[PDB]
């Protein structure tokens, strides 16, 4: 809820945060800039930034599949409690394990 | 390598930079991109998508004689779908 949601920076600005304040497993929310209005997860994991888009339809939040939310923090909770679903192409566990503040 | 390569700028003017990229071995379904100026830090940076079959973009609004950083990143769809294993260069216009 609030604090992990990230309303005014961009995708480079959201990899430095990560990147210079958080670790590996450091996490946050932002609004998409390339996909208005849906919304993007910026995660750290093993010293890089992966992007994830989130479906923001109006009625829902998602991932493009999967379970389907009423609120961005019942989406964000779900894949913190549901750890290993979320994967990489090559199969690598993108983790959800510290969301950042402010 | 999801990473895109050879990202250069072919074409140039004062306010506006033609820029080209290689397709990454491992067949990418979208390019993000993202460009401000250098030591910004990203504040006020602009960014676009572009599918996988595109490998050049126009980018304009540019003040003149200023540095700039331009960035590429590799998206792919799934669960969930993605993007990152971004590439940089530099360009002064």
């Amino acid at each position: 809820s609030r604090r992990w949601f990230h309303p005014n920076i961009t995708g480079v600005e959201a990899e430095n945060l990560l990147l210079t304040r958080g670790v590996d497993g450091s996490f946050l929310a932002r609004p998409s800039k390339s996909n208005p209005g849906d919304f993007t997860l910026s995660v750290r994991r093993n010293g890089a930034v992966t992007h994830i888009k989130i479906q923001n339809t109006g009625d829902y939040y998602d991932l493009y599949g999967g379970e389907k939310f009423a609120t961005l923090a019942e989406l964000v909770q779900y894949y913190m409690e549901h750890h290993g679903q979320l994967k990489e192409k090559n199969g690598d566990v993108i983790e959800l394990k510290y969301p950042l503040n402010k | 390598s999801s990473v895109p390569t050879k990202l250069e700028v072919v074409a140039a003017t004062p306010t506006s930079l033609l820029i080209s990229w290689d397709a990454p071995a491992v067949t990418v379904d979208y390019y993000v991109i993202t460009y401000g100026e250098t030591g910004s830090g990203g504040y006020a940076w602009q960014e676009f998508e572009v599918p996988g079959s595109k490998s050049t973009a126009t980018i304009s609004g540019l003040k003149p004689g200023v540095d700039y950083t331009i960035t590429v990143y590799a998206g792919y769809y799934g669960y969930p779908t993605y993007y990152s294993s971004p590439i940089s260069i530099n360009y002064r216009t």
